[PDB]
């Protein structure tokens, strides 16, 4: 239990690891099967410090047959994911859709320094999860040089 | 929904204590008032906020109640208290008057 | 809460252990700035050249224990988010920090576990 | 002072107790006498964990004679109170009203996991206060089964 | 900060004491979930079946000391809200937690009060 | 983290030291309320009569060490704001508090520095 | 290191000191030379507890030649600075302006109990920085009486 010591609150970091590193299907067709729309669930957000370089990113726009986009309006703090190898530009349709888009696996829609329960409109993301770990000032400096 | 006032008619000799009931459509949310309308003239409120009475109204008039059930009581009836008595209710942006109670001597 | 550190025997170590699915390479990005004019918001980076590149080598399935940690911690993180009603962002680093202090100090006997107090230099000074 | 120990930050809970349990008047007429509108005071909110089952709840809509509702716009985190025995639906009017609705007793307008200084528009609430207490994982599990 | 616990002599106890107005029955609701698929936000509860019912029995005016605590703590809570300028929600559980750590540790003499350190097992190991 | 206090030799003292540009007078304002009806939000102050006036005298360049502290701490504060993505307000008093607890307690030897434990009354009770 | 003790989290205070006390130019012409507009930088805010009485305050409104104000919309928590000796009312123009107004020195636009990276529209401010310090309940009571 006494193993390890935490000096400053800046040293505790939350690293987001993409599902791409978990060797899951990166194709947008199979990736679109991992999300679904549901009403009656509030969207929650958690900020993290570091993240992985994503292999595939998605900029989706699911719209009503009338043209109404069903994705939520992104708050100001939400921004595109920093590093993506390829960004899939997708435009979908769903007439029966209700509520908001959630992840069926329980993973998070990773945005820049933010993990979200919901996929926001017009913002690049990647599927992933975050992990809590401690790295002191000297160790963190060595990895990033 | 439904606002009722009982009894419809009444006949009691001079000096009798008579009480009248009023049932609001909903649970009370604004002042409940009681009006006295002698034949021909215009209504005149005697009791406001279920209990309080207007300045000048005789002490023989009184009222009480809570929730959806209310009462209007006069201690000692006198010959000029003959009138049709109404109870007022203000709910859902609507002033609704009760059916009224005609009292005779 | 685990911790990653330079190897005491650039190799790193992770204190966590769980008891070919993972990816070997692990490229990462961070915003930490090395310690003249860059700290001023008008100057320095913007939104493009803000992230610094990093790389963590898999040493005794190091990356895989990291990746399997995030796959597992998310199951509790989702439950921890159901209680808070704020839709906006919610700082988790402050909560892990106070949980670290409470698990170490939040009445404890000087002898035995559950009380990290160093008396090895106190036992020699008494004699 | 050393009496009692706190293990995790999840174990400290804030319980909201309704004024109904304090045996105060539940009628909406007497309850409307406990609130008033005042300008120049910012609205503040505090989140709590548990709350009491309310005996009477209120869904009020105080409007200008023109039709303008004088109650504040509820932020996204504000939601109806979970458990109510009876919900009074009230529609009021106030031409002279200025500012925002506050509580004259100093109590809070209890919403779902939120205590507020102001009564928000079109949201069910109950009068109450919150209390800070500690219950560990095992004790909390016993009460709610 | 008080604490409620199972009775050490399902009866419960509350550490707080103040030195027919209260209600005897105390029904409560909470969001805590018992520890397969319910933790995922898409599955499990929504906004209807999210709250769990509870009941606290009045044992030596237990509920009344709880109810009189909230009636009193709100007077300080209102003053604590005047300073913060944020109109949005403000986490109070994090503040009570750090206040608990600071009142126990935030220089203290091993002997006497104001320093919760257990030496009863240290005094026997020295002999 | 520095601290200002009454002089132990109304004179005040500041623990911080840095190793005619400053202003001598230092008028300040605060929202703290003295401890009947003022705590209720409807009553008491509004937005006009909410601030209380104060004055700090320069005693051994007291105000100048305060003013040169804010001129320097802002350089780190700007970097501490680059990482957090929330545009809204961000509580700094909670972070300084937990940093104070972690720098004092966040394994430490009873003897020597880096461990503020009082044994001066323990060394006399053992004899 | 062990010097000084912190009792409650309320005792740690953040005091904002105006640049006026640093004997810098209070004139709005020289003060306008300390700010500039830049795109691609998010605005950040920090709340503080106490502040200095400002010698000069500014209520600026920089607009497009069309009339569009280039300053950001102030969030609800932002309010005018409490105490100002003189308030300069300025109306400017900038056609080339992009992004948002920042401070070239790294100082903060001090608002009521808030320090900001950006100057907000139609809100009085003063240039200054904040400092972290500890004063206990008894010491704080003595200074303000
Ligand atoms: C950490 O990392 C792990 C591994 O990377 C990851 O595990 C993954 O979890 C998800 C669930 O969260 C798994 O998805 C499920 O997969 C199974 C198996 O699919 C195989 O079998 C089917 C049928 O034989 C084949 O067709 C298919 O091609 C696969 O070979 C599915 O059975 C699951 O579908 C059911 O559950 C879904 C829940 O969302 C339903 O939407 C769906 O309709 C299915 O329901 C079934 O039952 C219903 C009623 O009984 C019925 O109506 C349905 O028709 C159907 O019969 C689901 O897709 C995924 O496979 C796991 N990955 C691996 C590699 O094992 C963790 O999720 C990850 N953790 C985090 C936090 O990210
Ligand atoms: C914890 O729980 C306790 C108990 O449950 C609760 O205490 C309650 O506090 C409130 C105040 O916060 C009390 O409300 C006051 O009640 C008194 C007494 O009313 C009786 O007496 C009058 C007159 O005799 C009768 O008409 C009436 O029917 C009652 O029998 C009132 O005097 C108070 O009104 C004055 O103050 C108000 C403040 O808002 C004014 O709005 C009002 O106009 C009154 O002002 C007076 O003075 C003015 C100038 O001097 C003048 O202009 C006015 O005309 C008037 O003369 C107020 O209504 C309540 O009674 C307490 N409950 C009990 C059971 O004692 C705590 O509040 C609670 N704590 C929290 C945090 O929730
Ligand atoms: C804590 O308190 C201290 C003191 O109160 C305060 O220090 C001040 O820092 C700011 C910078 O942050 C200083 O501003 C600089 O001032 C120098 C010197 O100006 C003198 O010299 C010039 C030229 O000789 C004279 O014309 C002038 O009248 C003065 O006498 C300037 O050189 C700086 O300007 C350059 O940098 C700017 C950065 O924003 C550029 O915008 C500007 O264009 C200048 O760039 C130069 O180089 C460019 C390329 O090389 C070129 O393109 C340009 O044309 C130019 O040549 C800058 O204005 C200020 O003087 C300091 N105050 C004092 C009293 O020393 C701290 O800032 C404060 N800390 C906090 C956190 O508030
Ligand atoms: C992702 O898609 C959104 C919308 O489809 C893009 O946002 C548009 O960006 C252009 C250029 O900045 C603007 O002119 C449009 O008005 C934006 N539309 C909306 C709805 O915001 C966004 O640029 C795309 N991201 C990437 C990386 O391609
Ligand atoms: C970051 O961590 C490293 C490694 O844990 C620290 O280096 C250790 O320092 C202690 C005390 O000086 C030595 O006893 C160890 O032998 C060191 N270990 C190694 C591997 O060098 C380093 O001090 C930490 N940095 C900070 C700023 O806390
Ligand atoms: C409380 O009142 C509000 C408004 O009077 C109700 O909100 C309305 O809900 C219906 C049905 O969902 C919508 O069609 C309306 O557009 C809503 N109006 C507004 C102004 O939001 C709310 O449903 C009521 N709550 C309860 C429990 O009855
Ligand atoms: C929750 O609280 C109960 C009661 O305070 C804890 O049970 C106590 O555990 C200690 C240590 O094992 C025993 O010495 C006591 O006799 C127990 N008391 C009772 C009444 O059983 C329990 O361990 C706590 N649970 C957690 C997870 O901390
Ligand atoms: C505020 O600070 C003052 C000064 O540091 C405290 O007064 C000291 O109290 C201790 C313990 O009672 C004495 O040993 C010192 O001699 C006192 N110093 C002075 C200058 O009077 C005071 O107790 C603190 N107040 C609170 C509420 O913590
Ligand atoms: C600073 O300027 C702003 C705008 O120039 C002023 O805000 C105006 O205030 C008046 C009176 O309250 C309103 O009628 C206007 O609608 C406001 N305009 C805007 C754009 O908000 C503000 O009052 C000024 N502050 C001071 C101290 O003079």
């Amino acid at each position: 239990v006494c193993s390890g010591t935490l000096q400053k609150t800046e040293d505790v970091h939350l690293m987001g690891f993409t599902l791409s590193g978990q060797k899951v299907a990166d194709s947008p067709l199979e990736a679109s099967k991992r999300w679904a729309f549901r009403t009656g669930v509030p969207p929650k957000n958690v900020e993290y410090t570091e993240g992985e370089e994503a292999k595939t990113c998605y900029n989706i726009s699911v719209t009503d047959p009338s043209g109404k986009s069903l994705l939520l309006d992104p708050p100001s703090n939400i921004r595109d994911y920093p590093k993506c190898k390829t960004v899939h530009h997708i435009q979908g349709q769903n007439p029966h859709a209700q509520g908001i888009a959630l992840h069926l696996w329980g993973a998070f829609f990773l945005y820049d320094r933010v993990a979200s329960t919901t996929m926001y409109r017009g913002k690049v993301f990647t599927e992933g999860n975050i992990a809590a770990m401690i790295v002191n000032k000297t160790v963190h400096r060595m990895i990033f040089s | 929904i439904q606002m009722t006032q009982s009894p419809s008619s009444l006949s009691a000799s001079v000096g009798d204590r008579v009480t009248i009931t009023c049932q609001a459509s909903q649970v009370i949310s604004n002042y409940l008032n009681w009006y006295q309308q002698k034949p021909g003239k215009a209504p005149k409120l005697l009791i406001y906020d279920t209990s309080n009475l207007k300045t000048g109204v005789p002490s023989r008039f009184s009222g009480s109640g809570s929730g959806t059930d209310f009462t209007f009581t006069i201690s000692s009836l006198q010959p000029e208290d003959i009138a049709t008595y109404y109870c007022q209710q203000y709910e859902n942006l609507q002033f609704t008057f009760g059916p009224g109670t005609k009292v005779d001597i | 809460s685990p911790s990653f550190n330079t190897s005491t025997n650039i190799s790193l170590t992770f204190s966590y252990f769980p008891d070919n699915d993972c990816d070997a390479e692990l490229r990462i990005w961070s915003v930490q700035e090395d310690d003249g004019l860059s700290w001023i918001p008008f100057f320095g980076p913007g939104i493009e050249g803000l992230y610094t590149a990093g790389l963590i080598k898999n040493q005794n399935n190091l990356v895989c224990r990291l990746r399997r940690l995030a796959n597992q911690t998310a199951k509790s993180l989702e439950l921890l988010l159901r209680v808070t009603t704020e839709e906006r962002t919610f700082s988790l680093i402050n909560r892990h920090a106070i949980d670290f202090l409470l698990t170490r100090w939040g009445t404890c006997k000087v002898l035995g576990p559950d009380c990290c107090i160093g008396i090895e230099d106190l036992s020699k000074n008494i004699s």
